[PDB]
């Protein structure tokens, strides 16, 4: 009977917990079957075994050593996988990393990484763990891991087909048989993924082409495992082309077999399709969604006949229940009205559920933007036959423009510009914009509001606001003072499903002062009669715009802010209506047109066109304050800000109520007395800019992100021209009338809007040669 | 992260957690944790970093690891106040925002965090009835079903406001059956007056019109 | 992105002491065409005549005489379903009196007898052929890896013998020939299935393998292999696909033992002497006692082919980058003295009749003689 | 995480003890509905305890060994 | 004013066979199984179902269908009423 029993160097376990866990203990007759059953129980526990179990006399010493505890947290070795990745292959497995490491797991586990390095496409010859104790039991294992990188080191074909050649059949699988790089859409790394895709796809291609009986196909993937021998070889075996010859529907449905029946009609003699099949199951599948069937059970077989190349196809269409949806719930939208993301749907709680309106209202979820997640996941309440609870995931991440600018001036104190553009406005569904600069001089104030929603329908009622007190003077006159209030509100209602139409009123009040020399707004003040001077700078202009401003807006947008498979149009026109001390027309259209090229959509060739034409009213021209520009935005990138376009000539002053010595040099007192050749931007009454950007995030860049980096490659052309002008006035000067002053322009635009601090790197080459421009090869926008 | 004594290291963290440098006593914290993750001082290691989390506001981490902890030991004196906590995070994810701290405009963004506070808080007050944590989790538990009963009149709201009826009817259907207590089921009955009204429903609006009148006062 | 290998890289090429300077590299070349392109083609030696061939469907009828070229035969058609319709010859290349049979993977074996005239039978066997066709007593072996065994009728292509291996998920390159001995075709398998097929309705007499291969036991991925039974005496040595040598002492029907000793990649048998090379890339010397090894080797770890073949006492070795490395006077010399191209090697040498021979994987045959 | 701030407070406001009471709703001549389908119900057997921001909301202290 | 709105369906979808179907006496069990699960049921008085199959489209009238049915205590169909067209 032993009755003494001590236990040291245990360090993880409590002597009385060991004492309970084997299955001896004290005040029992300990035998040889109680130390075999000792013995055998630290056996068979499989995490740690160690029998030293010596009983001489009442006195049992059972000394156990543990290895544990080690954690295994170095990874050296990684090229092209991550070592979060590996933790993850390792712990969402089921071989999550609490470590006791046995001497066995430690040649078992360089087996699993090896084994998992055979799964992801590669191979790795040689893993070295060395053993590190830190002595309470704490251990740490060195993995030195070699990598034999290989992903696509292929060698494809196809033995048995006899109707089409090798390359056609290869070109379409997601698999490429060592191709070069210029012919990439997406990604091509080797998965059994990839080859199971590959299968399909072949498989499928036939099935289109006609051939009815080919569902046969032995594959082999055939491997030199020097990391560079895989070989797929899928020996297959066609049938004959087979013709189409009638449809037959079993339907079990409250009777739409009119609609059915005229879906499902095939003209004589088509050939057997197995990509129109499958269009005619779906189509069938949504002739029963629209009407509520949201969960229809179609089957399709085909009967083939021999001898005569007969295809009979045989569809049995039964339908559930009627009507769904009991609640919509929306879960994630944590710092947003979900008020606003209810306004979106148009599938209404308590109605029959329609499989194309829940898709209508996900895109339109996405169209808004303001947050990133696909789902529409519909899954049904427990207990009933009918009631589905429509759940959208959705993922708030805020859009919010937090610009800050701090100086720098050193004749002029510390600056202050803050704009703050929040759209669906993180308390709300409202858009508010702030652009309110204080520069030492110069007081550009501007406010827009804007509810998208100011009824049920839809109607939006935007403001917006410039106090823009514009001097950019030197002392205290003579420096161009130009006072604007703006004013104007709209109210824009969508009515084509996509379209919406914007109607509103605008008050632009502009104050001119001290008149700069330039001959375009002489020009203008010519057009509008008022006689000026031509050497003296006294000139005052008070004009009130009395603006209807229309637009119209078409969008479609399979994203929000980084648009795939979309096309937006935006049209923006101001007439001035009789009644104002000015008048103007002008049309400005924007065009953001994505289309994809590959299917993963994460190659993207952006098209972007913007045209612009304003003339007067009969009589007048049009105000220079309106005429566009160009460059240094998102517009064309390659020069400075607001710069491209006709530049302004001067005329010569030597009095301007004391015209300032030593300073405001082209033909002034100071520099040359006589006839100047000015540049600067003034901006033209005609504008067209149209640019194409490559959206490809490149291999050299770390993708787990495909929200908040876009990487454009961009080519861009870009004119401002004044439409009314003359060679009577600027004879020995350039000649701006022609669109000829196309500057094309080619550059780098990574674009990294995690929310609040954008990198948005631009670096432009501008090669067009032209003269007077001005150019800058950085632009960091914000 | 140093190699000190666990006494000392220990008592440095607490020192740190009365100051209020939240950060440093989370590193601090967790380095304790790795290196044991046994000891009496172990146990009382995780509950300081559950306070640690919760007060450094890192509620993901601090869910994780509560669960953890009501997961690994679920019989112990303090699984009171492992619960309390856990309440109290999906509390604090319901109203941790911006708004959420201007005090205005909130109550019906989503509810998701404030529906599994209410369910953890009614596990605990039901567990334990006799605990110090009780009353402050029975005003939680109040407030928290106003909260969600202001979040479904939200929604009646919306429906009203667009014609959804019916969608209307639910709602407040839901609200009258699993709770009948807060202003907002109160506020909200009007709502079935108008929508069984605009439906054409009348006797049934009537039926509504004698409970809202009987009802108020 | 695909080329940052830190594996092992190809150990030097050791001293250049050698007793038998090469004292000629007469060479020959069509401009093609193996490329990197594992496959098992070499030129066959038939009465001082060298029918080569190379992967474009281009057979260039040699003789050892300095070789100028006759016969020079384009195996592609242009009817039907593309104009000049670029085909594959990874094929087995065999003669049998002036009867050439070569085997390529778009599965097609072509016959084509420089006989009577030029008769070029196509036979369409299933899956793609890969192994060197077999000529046993009237027939032609074709282990295609499909894991099938056809085996045809000479002058008309006659399919039969159909026997269906079994292969593995990976279903690897492992063409294997099957030796003829007693009426009885010992192939390997893809699997490790060293099966004996004695013809009489093509009866496979066995019910056992060898348990490891690169499928089901993967290993070290180097067992990259051509394998061949051979038959000496009625003793069959297989060194299936993944390293596991085995003896078969056939006596009246297929009898077994396996004396383990692994790192297959071909193998010659002299007598009581066997010469072969490793999966390691050494040059292991096998006497039959059980397997009691000589001749451990290690200056040649790597190299991406090494595969030999004897003649007069000297062992000939082709590996990558273009060299032959010599083995002679039987140990302690092992060095080497050559190196025939910058092009290098993937492919079988050939002796026969005196005179060796080696294709390239660009530049058709180069025979090296003493 | 702290400005010499935050010792009994919660991120954000708190509203705790600022709830607007509990109160069922009375049911006129036979028009009773179920006061409860669900989890939503509150135990009334329970207090006095320290409620709001004045409770050991740090973690209790228990014996070291 | 605004010149289209989108176009508004609430519950209980029904035709002129689907309500034309039943009659008194059947079971709430079988009801359910014909027409559907009703989602617009009277909770406080009579175990009574209302059916409503509403629609407004674009400006235009209105689509009001609604068909009363009234189970009692262990649940049997009697007093129907149907009011088609508001």
């Amino acid at each position: 009977v032993v009755k003494d029993i001590h236990f040291e160097g245990l360090q993880r376990v409590a002597v009385g917990a060991a004492l309970l866990s084997m299955p001896v203990r004290t005040g029992d007759t300990v035998n040889d079957e109680d130390i075999s059953n000792t013995i055998r129980a630290l056996f068979a526990t499989g995490n740690f075994e160690d029998v030293r179990v010596l009983r001489d006399g009442d006195t049992l010493l059972v000394q156990v050593k543990e290895r544990p505890t080690i954690a295994s947290i170095t990874f050296s070795g990684n090229k092209s996988v991550k070592d979060d990745m590996l933790k993850q292959n390792l712990e969402a497995s089921g071989v999550r990393v609490g470590e006791s490491l046995d001497r066995t797991t430690i040649a078992d586990i360089e087996k699993g990484l090896e084994d998992f390095y055979y799964s992801v496409g590669k191979y790795s010859a040689s893993v070295k763990a060395v053993v590190t104790p830190l002595p309470r039991n704490r251990v740490d294992l060195k993995l030195v891991f070699q990598e034999g990188v290989s992903a696509e080191i292929q060698q494809i074909n196809i033995v048995g087909n006899h109707a089409f050649t090798t390359d056609e059949l290869i070109s379409h699988f997601q698999l490429r048989d060592e191709v070069p790089w210029w012919n990439v859409v997406g990604d091509r790394k080797y998965q059994k993924q990839k080859l199971a895709g590959d299968l399909e796809t072949l498989r499928s291609y036939y099935l289109d082409r006609g051939y009815a009986r080919f569902n046969i196909d032995s594959t082999q993937v055939s491997l030199t495992p020097d990391k560079k021998g895989i070989y797929v070889t899928v020996n297959i075996t066609e049938g004959d082309q087979y013709k189409l010859s009638g449809v037959e529907v079993s339907g079990n449905l409250a009777g739409h077999s009119a609609e059915i029946e005229q879906l499902t009609k095939i003209e004589p003699g088509e050939l057997y399709n197995g990509t129109k099949v499958t269009k005619m199951e779906d189509d069938i599948k949504k002739l029963l969604g629209r009407y509520g069937y949201a969960y229809p059970r179609v089957q399709s077989m085909p009967e083939i006949n021999d001898a005569d190349k007969t295809v009979k196809l045989r569809v049995n269409v039964d339908a559930g229940n009627r009507f769904y949806v009991r609640k919509i719930r929306f879960e994630g939208n944590d710092t947003s009205k979900d008020a606003v993301l209810r306004r979106e749907m148009r599938q209404m709680e308590g109605a029959w559920l329609g499989s194309d309106l829940v898709d209508q209202g996900k895109e339109r979820l996405n169209r808004l933007g303001f947050f990133e997640t696909v789902d529409t996941d519909t899954q049904r309440v427990p207990g009933s036959p009918d009631q589905v609870d429509v759940v959208y995931k959705v993922k708030e991440r805020n859009t919010g423009s937090f610009n800050f600018g701090i100086g720098y001036g050193t004749e002029s104190g510390v600056s202050f510009q803050a704009g703050v553009q929040q759209d669906n406005w993180l308390g709300t569904g409202y858009a508010v914009g702030i652009n309110g600069t204080k520069n030492d001089y110069q007081t550009y104030a501007e406010l827009s509001v804007t509810n998208p929603y100011f009824t049920v329908d839809g109607v939006s009622l935007g403001g917006r606001l410039f106090y823009n007190d514009f001097q950019a003077d030197d002392a205290d006159l003579s420096d161009y003072t130009n006072k604007s209030y703006g004013t104007d509100v709209t109210l824009g209602f969508p009515i084509n499903e996509y379209n919406s139409l914007r109607a509103g009123l605008g008050y632009v009040h502009n104050s001119l002062s001290n008149m700069q020399p330039q001959v375009a707004m002489w020009r203008y003040l010519y057009s509008m009669g008022e006689h000026p001077s031509t050497s003296d700078q006294d000139n005052s202009f008070k004009t009130d715009d009395f603006t209807f401003n229309y637009g119209w807006t078409y969008n479609k947008l399979d994203r929000g802010y980084f648009p795939t498979d979309g096309s937006r149009v935006n049209l923006t026109g101001k007439v001035t209506i009789p009644g104002s001390d000015n008048e103007y027309y002008k049309v400005t259209l924007d065009t953001a047109t994505y289309v994809p090229i590959d299917d993963d959509h994460k190659w993207v060739v952006l098209g972007r066109t913007r045209w612009g034409y304003g003339d007067g009213l009969g009589g007048k021209e049009m105000p220079f304050y309106e005429n566009f520009y160009a460059g240094g935005s998102s517009t064309v990138r390659g020069f400075q800000s607001n710069t491209i376009g006709p530049k302004a000539v001067y005329f010569p002053h030597q009095a301007s109520n004391y015209d300032p010595d030593y300073d405001y040099e082209c033909a002034t007192q100071d520099g040359a007395k006589d006839l100047c050749k000015s540049d600067d931007a003034v901006g033209g009454n005609a504008m067209a800019v149209a640019s194409l950007e490559f959206i490809t995030p490149t291999p050299f860049i770390s993708d787990k992100y495909a929200n908040s980096v876009r990487t454009s490659f961009f080519w861009d052309m870009g004119t401002v021209w004044d439409t009314n002008w003359d060679s009577s006035q600027y004879s020995g000067y350039p000649d701006y009338s022609d669109p000829s002053n196309i500057r094309m322009s080619a550059g780098i635009a990574l674009q990294w809007m995690s929310p609040l601090g954008p990198l948005v790197f631009s670096y432009a080459q501008p090669f067009k040669k032209y003269d007077g421009d001005k150019a800058e090869q950085f632009q960091f926008n914000i | 992260v140093p190699d000190n004594p666990p006494n000392e290291i220990y008592a440095t963290a607490q020192q740190k957690l009365q100051d209020g440098n939240w950060r440093q006593a989370i590193t601090q914290l967790e380095a304790l944790d790795n290196r044991y993750p046994f000891g009496p001082y172990s146990q009382q290691v995780q509950l300081d970093l559950i306070y640690a989390y919760y007060k450094n506001a890192d509620l993901p981490l601090a869910q994780a690891a509560i669960d953890r902890f009501i997961r690994l030991n679920p019989t112990h004196p303090n699984i009171d106040y492992v619960m309390y906590m856990r309440g109290l995070t999906n509390m604090a994810l319901d109203d941790s925002a911006l708004q959420g701290f201007f005090g205005v405009d909130r109550s019906d963004r989503d509810p998701q965090h404030a529906r599994a506070a209410f369910s953890d808080f009614s596990k605990l007050v039901r567990g334990y009835p006799n605990s110090q944590y009780t009353t402050d989790a029975t005003k939680r538990l109040v407030f928290l079903k106003d909260r969600l009963a202001k979040y479904e009149y939200s929604v009646a709201e919306y429906y009203t406001e667009r014609g959804a009826w019916v969608a209307v009817v639910n709602r407040v259907e839901g609200m009258l059956r699993d709770y009948p207590d807060t202003q907002a089921t109160r506020d909200a009955l009007p709502l079935m007056e108008n929508a069984y009204r605009q439906m054409q429903m009348n006797a049934q609006a009537e039926k509504v019109a004698k409970i809202i009148a009987a009802n108020s006062s | 992105f695909n080329s940052e290998e830190d594996v092992v890289k190809m150990s030097p090429l050791p001293t250049v002491e050698n007793q038998f300077t090469p004292t000629t590299a007469w060479s020959t070349s069509v401009g093609s065409g193996i490329g990197n392109f594992y496959s098992n083609l070499h030129p066959a030696l038939a009465d001082n005549v060298v029918y080569a061939a190379d992967r474009a469907g281009l057979v260039k009828a040699l003789n050892a005489d300095d070789g100028k070229e006759i016969w020079s035969v384009s195996l592609a058609e242009k009817d039907g379903w593309f104009s000049k319709e670029p085909a594959l010859l990874s094929g087995g290349v065999t003669v049998s009196g002036g009867h050439v049979y070569i085997g390529s993977e778009k599965a097609q074996v072509y016959a084509l007898n420089t006989s009577d005239g030029t008769v070029a039978w196509q036979t369409k066997v299933a899956g793609e052929a890969l192994s060197r066709p077999v000529v046993s007593d009237g027939l032609v072996l074709i282990h295609t890896s499909n894991g099938q065994l056809q085996a045809l009728n000479e002058a008309d292509g006659a399919v039969k013998w159909t026997v269906n291996l079994d292969m593995p998920s990976l279903s690897l390159r492992g063409e294997s020939a099957p030796t003829t001995a007693f009426g009885a075709a010992v192939v390997g398998g893809d699997n490790g299935r060293v099966s004996a097929v004695l013809m009489e309705q093509g009866q496979m007499i066995w019910q056992q393998r060898i348990s490891q291969a690169t499928g089901s036991t993967e290993i070290d991925r180097l067992s990259d292999v051509d394998t061949t039974p051979v038959v000496v005496n009625g003793v069959v040595f297989a060194l299936a696909y993944n390293g596991n040598l085995t003896a078969l002492d056939l006596r009246s029907g297929q009898i077994m033992w396996k004396r383990e000793l692994g790192s297959v990649n071909d193998f010659i048998v002299d007598g009581n002497r066997i010469y072969l090379v490793d999966q390691n890339d050494r040059v292991m010397a096998l006497t039959i006692d059980g397997g009691v090894t000589l001749w451990t080797q290690s200056d040649l770890l790597h190299r991406l082919l090494t595969s030999p073949v004897l003649y007069n006492g000297n062992l000939v070795v082709g590996d990558s980058e273009g060299y032959l490395h010599w083995i002679n006077v039987e140990d302690g010399r092992f060095v080497a003295q050559q190196k025939v191209d910058s092009s290098g090697f993937q492919t079988e040498p050939v002796a026969a009749d005196g005179k060796l021979l080696i294709q390239a994987k660009d530049g058709t045959v180069y025979s090296i003689t003493r | 995480s702290s400005d010499s701030r935050y010792k009994r407070q919660v991120s954000g406001d708190e509203a705790y003890l600022e709830a607007a009471p509990l109160a069922e709703l009375h049911a006129p001549a036979g028009m009773i509905l179920p006061v409860t389908s669900g989890d939503y119900a509150i135990p009334v057997t329970n207090g006095s305890g320290a409620v709001g921001k004045a409770l050991d909301i740090r973690p209790p202290a228990q014996p070291l060994a | 004013r605004v010149v289209y709105r989108p176009d508004i369906n609430q519950g209980n979808y029904l035709t002129a066979n689907d309500v034309s179907k039943i009659r008194v006496g059947m079971t709430q069990q079988q009801v359910a199984y014909a027409l559907g699960t009703p989602l617009m049921s009277d909770p406080f008085g009579t175990n009574t179902w209302f059916y409503v199959f509403r629609q407004q489209p674009g400006h235009e009238g209105v689509t009001q269908q609604t068909l009363t049915l009234t189970f009692n205590s262990s649940g049997v169909l009697t007093n129907i009423d149907n009011k088609p067209a508001l």
